């Protein structure tokens, strides 16, 4: 029997079958209820008649009724799979509380009657998808970013760092700074358009100050985007000022450390004898790591922070957007997966 | 996580054991082929050494061919972790990339490391 693989993303669920190289279902982690529940894309097409909610806003499930609606949508509407007839691999955020993991397990075994399940840490799956057992994963998604050191297959919990700054904050920041040129994107639907602008036009400057200087010297920076209503918008230095907030959260009015500093701090929490292996295997994961220029910029900035004896290598796998899901698909395909899971009978008699 | 037949054979005697990842499984490499690696494939290597005190020492290497598929390199990594666990965590793990292998790993093969075109089909 073929396992189902479900990556519970703050912004989008990725779901599919073990042994595929990509998720066949990707949909927004949104539940709409009347102003009797709609999920994902259908909730957005009905935002007029629904109140919309994010049940996993910052990688942690906080609304369990709505999360169960998302899982029901996953199994029945997206995959058309009987959850009671497949093993399920479910992902969780780094540092997910054990009580949260237990609640998701209870729902799977007692509401969906899944016959067997396994819970995997997202960043560990991404590291495996990159062909590594040791490294530090920088996973930047929609609602959360984590830096996760991993040694010989297992995360080091005392060194994991969480940054509540990720893709949704960048979309919101682009919405804000486009007011400089007179745009007033503000509604939920407009936010989706600006998200697409961000993905299509933004990039990370190798050196922010020099890019500000060069971009002001000509109009070469300007790039166009065709809005749904046919109008064209032109974006200039917003293209790299927006993702610059990953490195300078002060742009968002936050005293938080940027992603380079956070990665450095995470490695420093690990004992000196394994840091070389972490610095040499900095693996990017997640949609918000897809910006052009990110690997080159992170390499410079981490090299500056780290002792000069270290060898910094930032790895940016081409299919890193879905590397959590891919790692899950690999793990749940292995001849050994059947020994890793918990069965419903074991759970029910525990 | 033990019932896998190749786990049951791993690290029982001093020597050299090589498996190839094939369709999400660990498959023994014919010993006549030891030292020759398909560039299209990923492998797991366990070197077992008899210590002076009689205990056994373990080094696990996972070797990644330049053209191996993502399922193959990911499975090699995962099987390495699982084999180490089965050996009670006492194995030291080594990532080996084609053309950049450690001198320890190349030293396992009297004839040195060689590569061949091709490999077993991806599971993906
Ligand atoms: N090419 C891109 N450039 C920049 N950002 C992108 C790109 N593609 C996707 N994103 C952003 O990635 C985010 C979603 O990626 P992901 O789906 O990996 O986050 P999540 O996993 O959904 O949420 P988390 O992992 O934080 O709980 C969205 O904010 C999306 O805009
Ligand atoms: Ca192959
Ligand atoms: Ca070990
Ligand atoms: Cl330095
Ligand atoms: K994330
Ligand atoms: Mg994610
Ligand atoms: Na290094």
């Amino acid at each position: 029997v073929q396992a189902l693989v479900v990556d519970n993303g703050s912004g989008n669920v990725k779901a599919g079958v073990a042994g595929d190289d990509a998720p066949r279902s990707v949909f927004p982690s949104i539940v709409g209820r009347p102003k009797d529940a709609f999920v994902g894309d259908e909730a957005q097409t009905k935002r007029g008649i629904l109140t919309l909610k994010y049940p996993i806003e910052h990688g942690i499930v906080t609304n369990w009724d709505d999360m169960e609606k998302i899982w029901h949508h996953t199994f029945y509407n997206e995959l058309r799979a009987a959850p009671e007839e497949h093993p399920v691999l479910l992902t969780e955020a780094p540092l997910n509380p054990k009580g949260n993991r237990e609640r998701m397990t209870q729902i799977m075994f007692e509401s969906f009657n899944v016959p067997a399940m396994y819970v995997a840490i997202q960043a560990v799956l991404s590291l495996y998808s990159s062909g590594r057992t040791t490294g530090i994963v920088l996973d930047s998604g929609d609602g959360v970013s984590h830096t996760v050191p991993i040694y010989e297959g297992y995360a080091l919990p005392h060194a994991i760092m969480r940054l509540d700054l990720a893709g949704r904050d960048l979309t919101e920041y682009l919405m804000k700074i486009l007011h400089e040129r007179g745009y007033g994107f503000s509604t939920s639907a407009e936010k989706e358009i600006v998200r697409d602008i961000k993905e299509k036009l933004c990039y990370i400057a190798l050196n922010f100050d020099e890019e500000m200087k060069t971009s002001e010297q000509s109009s070469d920076i300007e790039k166009s985007y065709e809005l749904p209503d046919g109008n064209i918008i032109t974006v200039g230095n917003e293209r790299f000022r927006c993702p610059e907030a990953l490195f300078q959260p002060s742009f968002l009015g936050k005293e938080w450390a940027g992603i380079h500093t956070t990665t450095f701090n995470s490695i420093k929490k690990c004992d000196v004898d394994i840091r070389k292996d972490l610095y040499g295997n900095i693996v990017l994961s997640g949609g918000t790591t897809m910006y052009e220029g990110i690997g080159e910029r992170l390499t410079r900035d981490i090299t500056t922070l780290a002792p000069s004896t270290m060898k910094i290598k930032v790895v940016a796998p081409p299919e890193r957007k879905y590397s959590v899901w891919i790692g899950g698909s690999i793990l749940s395909s292995l001849s050994t997966f059947q020994q890793m899971w918990i069965t419903k009978e074991e759970y029910d008699e525990s | 996580v033990v019932e896998h037949p190749e786990f049951l054979k791993a690290g029982k005697e001093p020597g050299l054991q090589i498996w190839r990842v094939e369709k999400f499984d660990l498959v023994p490499v014919p010993p006549n082929l030891y030292g020759d690696f398909f560039t299209g494939d990923a492998y797991v290597i366990l070197k077992t050494v008899q210590l002076r005190n009689g205990n056994l020492q373990y080094d696990l290497h996972y070797w990644l061919g330049n053209e191996c598929s993502q399922d193959e390199s990911g499975a090699a990594a995962i099987f390495t972790v699982q084999l180490d666990d089965y050996l009670n965590g006492r194995a030291v793990q080594h990532r080996e990339v084609q053309g950049f292998e450690s001198s320890t790993f190349s030293g396992y093969f009297k004839s040195g490391l060689k590569y061949k075109k091709g490999g077993v089909a991806s599971g993906f």
